[PDB]
């Protein structure tokens, strides 16, 4: 509750930590694909993410802590797609959704 | 609304999954 | 960018004096404040920045539009999603959302599925366990592309710049004034101070004056230059480590 | 002229602590390096640019 | 943004009323 307390502070963490999973990652590009005309590991940091996600998940009885784990699954939604070591982490998170 | 844009087209995307698991029920029948 | 931050040569923000008496300046508190108000928008900004994105011929026609913005599925795959052409990424995504509603991972576990029929009839494969790596990259094998046309029969960084040239001025001119506050308070022991420490330095500044180009070609460091004794005193040392 | 030397330290430390003694028995002018960074007329150029955003702010 | 999301959402909102149209016609087909 108090590092979900503040308007600044709950609020760089629903920007930030989707986009650490996929940190110096090579993703599936588009651009490629939108002018002709998969990574199979992880980094160092995104370990570390994943794990505080996975932690942060484990938050019951709906406080603050899945009050914003629930409304992060629809933007990691399409970083698992991605990255399938996203799969095997983010796996204590899956089943908290 | 970013939130009550996609809190329905994950309904719309699931009935259109739905709706392919019914259309094999019909061609099941033939 | 990097993984580490760059090094570069000119300075960058350094310090604001904080020993200035308040009861005479009044003002950089003020500054502060616009300091840590350009913080404080600096973040906003780059918070929202980065959330910012978070015999008979046939006619064969190439066309202009030949785009994978709409690419063609394949027929298995097509009734697997649901949808005709749509996309790529639309497509992987619809996969891995189909998969993740039939409950297939484990109730590597998570690596492998279970492979149920239609996704055995769009793979063309028997297994029971396959992991998903091996999955996703049947799908760029499954999908190929439209069909042609067939027809058969700053200036931030400068003033940033001079601000950080302006601050270096302003802990030069604090400086100053520190030195003639400590000398207005007790004069002895900063002017023992400097009668020591000038004389300090210019023995530092002159110990080299003897290593020049025709200040050693000359006679005039060897010989009779025991007044200096620094060298021609290591040569007892120096052949007992065989230098020579 | 990227790097620093003790030789460099040692002159730049000895050339600002000479500098200083000379102020208290006067044999250095030092005039220029003073108004040539206070500049009065500057300071009331930046004055005025001051109350103009105090006349477009309000 | 504040627009375009809900010019996005009606929209998909009466494609769901249009599905439920063949709804309607898988009601009347068999």
């Amino acid at each position: 509750t108090e590092l979900f307390k503040s308007k600044e502070c709950s609020l760089i963490l629903e920007a930030t930590l989707p986009n650490l999973l996929s940190y110096n990652i090579a993703t599936p590009d588009y651009h490629l694909l939108q002018k002709h005309k998969f990574p199979q590991e992880l980094s160092d940091v995104s370990k570390v993410a994943c794990t505080f996600l996975c932690l942060l998940s484990n938050d019951t009885d709906d406080g603050a802590g899945s009050a914003f784990c629930q409304r992060i699954r629809p933007l990691v939604l399409h970083k698992l797609a991605d990255i399938p070591p996203l799969t095997l982490a983010l796996s204590e998170y899956m089943e908290n959704t | 609304e970013k939130l009550k844009y996609v809190k329905e087209s994950e309904k719309m995307l699931n009935d259109r999954l739905s709706l392919s698991k019914q259309i094999l029920d019909l061609n099941k029948s033939l | 960018t990097q993984t580490n931050p760059v090094p570069v040569t000119y300075p960058t923000d350094a310090y604001i004096p904080t020993y200035l008496p308040d009861d005479k300046v009044s003002n950089l508190a003020d500054l502060k404040k616009l300091i840590e108000m350009d913080s404080r928008l600096d973040l906003y900004l780059t918070r929202r920045r980065l959330d910012t994105s978070i015999l008979r011929c046939s006619i064969t026609i190439q066309l202009r539009g030949v785009d994978g913005g709409k690419v063609q599925y394949s027929p298995n795959l097509a009734t697997l999603i649901g949808m005709q052409t749509g996309s790529v990424n639309d497509a992987v995504y619809s996969i891995y959302k189909y998969i993740l509603i039939n409950n297939l991972f484990v109730t590597p576990e998570l690596g492998e599925v279970k492979l149920d029929s239609l996704l055995q009839k769009v793979l063309d494969t028997n297994a029971a366990h396959l992991p998903l790596m091996n999955v996703v990259q049947t799908v760029n094998k499954l999908v190929s592309p439209l069909p042609p046309i067939i027809l058969d029969y700053a200036e931030d960084t400068a003033k940033l710049r001079e601000i950080t040239k302006l601050a270096l001025q302003l802990n030069s001119s604090a400086q100053k004034y520190q030195f003639f506050h400590e000398l207005s308070l007790h004069p002895r022991e900063t002017l023992t101070h400097y009668l020591w420490s000038s004389k300090q330095n210019e023995l530092v500044l002159q110990g080299d004056q003897y290593f020049n180009e025709d200040a050693a070609r000359t006679s005039d460091i060897y010989s009779n230059n025991n007044n200096d004794r620094s060298l021609m005193g290591n040569i007892s040392l120096l052949y007992s480590q065989g230098r020579l | 002229y990227n790097n620093v030397t003790l030789k460099n330290l040692t002159a730049f430390q000895l050339l600002s602590q000479r500098e200083n003694i000379c102020e208290l028995l006067n044999l250095v002018e030092s005039t220029e390096r003073h108004n040539s960074i206070i500049n009065p007329e500057r300071q009331r150029m930046s004055l005025e640019e001051m109350k103009k955003m105090l006349d477009a702010l309000k």
